[PDB]
This record gives C-alpha cells, structure tokens and sequence, in this order.
C-alpha cells in the first residue's frame, strides 16, 4: 500500500 | 538529529546551501522508525518548499533529499498523503523520472507509488498526470538483468500500485499500456519483482470477466501455475489470489487454468501448513466444482476429492466452510457417478459432523448438498442405503435436532429431508 524508506 | 523550528530558519532562508542542510536534516528525521514527526512537519508549511526544491536541477542533492523527505510523508496516512499531491508533487516526480542521476529517478518512482497505493482517486490522478509512459521507459531495455535489483523492484512496486485498487478499477487503456511490460516482469527471476508482478496480475483479475479475458489472453496462466508450485511463500501466495480470481469467470479461462496443469499442485495447497493457503486453496476449488461436469471429473481424475474430504475433517472453521462450499458446487453439478464417488470417499462423516457447527450459513450449504446427494440416491434406487448411512454415524439425530433452530429456511429444509426419506 505504502512504504516508508529508513 | 534537528528540531523542527531549526529546519524552518533554514528552508527560509535564501542560501541554497542552508536550505540543503535543512532537507537532508527533515529526510533523516522522517526516516526515524518511533513516530516520526510527520503531522508536525506539515503544520510548519514544508512541503510547498520541498515540491520546488524538487525542480532545481543545478543542485541533485537537494533534489534527492526532498523528494526522499516527501516520499515519506506520502506513506502515511489519506491526510497526509493528500498534503503531498496538494502541494503540487506529482507533475514535479513525474519530470524527475527523467533525472540522469539514477538515485533520484528511483526515488520519483518510490513516491509516486505511495502517491498512487492511497486509493482510486489518486491512482487515476497519478495517471492522468501521465506517469505511466515515462515509467515503462525505465524498463524498456533488451535485459532486465542489467538493471539495478533495487531500481528492478522499486519500479515493480509503483506499477502493482498503479493497477490495485478498485471502485473503480484503474482506466482500461492504462491496463493494455501496461500488461505487456508486467508480463516481462512476471518471468524476471527476482523473488520480490516476481511477488510484486504476481500482486498486480492478482488485482487485475479481480472483477468482472471482460478484466480476466485481457490477463488471460496475454496467455500468463502458464507462468501462474509454475510460480504456483513456487517454494517462496510471497509468491506462492499472490500466485494463488491470481489463479483463484481467474476461475470465478467463465468456464472456458477456468479451463485455461487447467491445462496449465494447476490442479497437480493443489495435494499440497490444500494440505499446506499456512491457514491462508489452505483456506484459498479450497475456495479456489470450490469454484472449480461449481463448472462444468468434464471439469468436475478433472477434479476426480487428479485425486482432488479425498482431499476435499480431508479439509471438510480437519481445518480451520473458514476453511471448513469453503470445503462445503465445494462440495456443495460438487453435488450440484455433478453427474451421478461423481456424487457417489463423493461418498465413497467419506463425505459423509465428517459433513454431518460440520451440523453441529455454530454457523447458519454452513448449515444451509451443507443441508442442501445433503439434497443433492440424496436426489441422485433416488435415481439409483439406494435412499435406503444411504440413510442407514447418515444413521449409523449419528447425522440424522443431528437432522431432526436442526428442526428446532432460529432460521425458518433450516427448519424447513431439514424437516423436508426427514420426512421425504
């Protein structure tokens, strides 16, 4: 669905 | 790491080299895993800043570090996410998917994918801004494997997004405009481009039959079937979803799953040790019993049935139920010899033992296929033998408990059984 990036 | 008042002295002031300090400074905060502070970047007025800063062209740097710092407020909730594309974002990452410096076009990808995973809307937003075109350019080399494994998924992903929602479903011409390069992905060797591609070709084959028809007629069940028998889980089960969607159309795409040789792998779908598996695994079956009768005997011929049984004995309650739903589907259809070979395989014992199930719905699936199955015990003659059957393992005390329940349409299917035979 949706995805930070760390 | 900064305070937000720090970052906003900076982003203010007119020093280009302040202001790059000030958005790497906003990127690792929103990169943070406790909480990061999202809400109170927005109120501080940022990301009309960061969308510009997106444009300038003579400092890549600044350009990664906003587009990375907006990537992430765009994977949060429908309000911020919605801040994001008010403040102009998508025209700005679709001109930056065209950037010569790799890291950033990636990172124009990855945002436009959160943009467009919000819902229908901005789905279709993000496509008529023209998005589409620009992104299947990054993939249009001889080779995939010569393309970065990150840049590879990343792309995967945004496109999946891009053909997921429903309500509505994503606009046809856009669907045709990107099948045939989804399809390439689909035979990439990478696990997670495989998932991905599996996800979006699993979206695509969710609604009415004229969707399935254009997924099946670029002739991808095939390679459906053999990421089926994958030994991944993420793929196995997207793979699943595609194939169970495709067969809730007609009968002629569920017989294309078929001669793929789908159902060889459903032995180990159906006693797979995932409740998931097993439970879609079943309900995929379920729709391959309500078809025709040469594929009901296709169900036969593949050993399918004592499985069927097996699952009605033994699984969770859900997956219980998709089995009498098969069976159901199965009794309903099928010609004479199958339904008996239903009982020769044992149907009969564990199906009234699901009768004393806390359920309305199994009862009615289940009561009714119990009518299928004694209407073709009338056309051979042997109601009686079936019902010492049904009597021997303590179904019928079951049947005539059923005439005292809540339903009015149980009670009146249950004393019409007891009273015919």
């Amino acid at each position: 669905n949706k995805k930070p990036r760390i | 790491n900064w305070s937000v008042e720090d970052i906003v002295k900076g982003i203010n002031s007119n020093n280009l080299e302040s202001q790059l300090q000030a958005t790497q400074a906003a990127r690792k905060l929103l990169s943070r895993e406790k909480q990061p502070p999202i809400d109170n970047i927005i109120r501080a007025g940022l990301i009309p800043k960061f969308v510009s800063f997106l444009g300038k062209t003579d400092c890549s740097p600044i350009q990664f570090e906003s587009a990375w710092a907006l990537t992430n407020i765009a994977s949060g909730t429908s309000e911020q996410t919605k801040a994001v594309v008010d403040g102009g974002a998508i025209p700005a990452f679709i001109s930056l998917l065209a950037s010569p410096h790799a890291h950033i076009s990636e990172q124009a990808v990855w945002a436009l994918g959160n943009i467009a995973g919000d819902g229908s809307a901005f789905r279709d937003l993000v496509i008529k801004h023209g998005a589409i075109d620009p992104l299947l350019a990054l993939l249009a080399v001889p080779d995939l494997s010569t393309l970065a494994c990150g840049y590879l998924r990343n792309l995967t992903w945004t496109l999946s997004n891009l053909c997921r929602n429903k309500n509505p479903a994503p606009p046809l011409d856009a669907v045709e405009q990107i099948l045939p390069t989804l399809v390439r992905l689909l035979h990439h060797n990478d696990p997670e481009v495989l998932a991905d591609s599996c996800w979006a070709i699993s979206y695509l084959t969710d609604g009415p039959n004229e969707r399935i028809e254009m997924v099946v007629k670029k002739g991808v069940v095939p390679q459906l079937v053999k990421l089926l028998g994958a030994t991944e889980l993420p793929i196995v089960t997207p793979a699943l979803r595609a194939i169970g969607n495709i067969v809730t159309g007609t009968d002629e795409q569920t017989q294309k799953v078929i001669d793929a040789g789908a159902l060889a792998v459903f032995p180990s779908l159906l006693t797979n040790p995932k409740t998931n598996i097993q439970k879609e695994a079943t309900w995929t079956m379920s729709n391959i019993t309500a078809g025709r009768q040469d594929q009901i005997q296709q169900v036969v011929n593949h050993g399918l049935v004592p499985f069927l049984v097996g699952v009605l004995s033994k699984a969770d309650f859900k997956t219980q139920k998709e089995a009498a739903w098969a069976i159901t589907n199965y009794t309903s259809g099928g010609t004479v010899e199958q339904i008996v070979y239903l009982v020769h395989c044992g149907i009969i014992e564990p199906l009234m033992n699901l009768l004393s199930a806390k359920d309305t719905k199994i009862i009615q699936v289940i009561l009714d296929a119990i009518s299928n199955i004694f209407q073709a015990a009338e056309k051979l003659g042997e109601t009686e033998k079936l019902s010492i059957m049904i009597e021997e393992c303590g179904g019928l005390d079951k049947i005539e408990a059923l005439q005292r329940h809540e339903n009015e349409s149980v009670y009146k299917a249950s004393l019409n059984l007891i009273e015919k035979y």
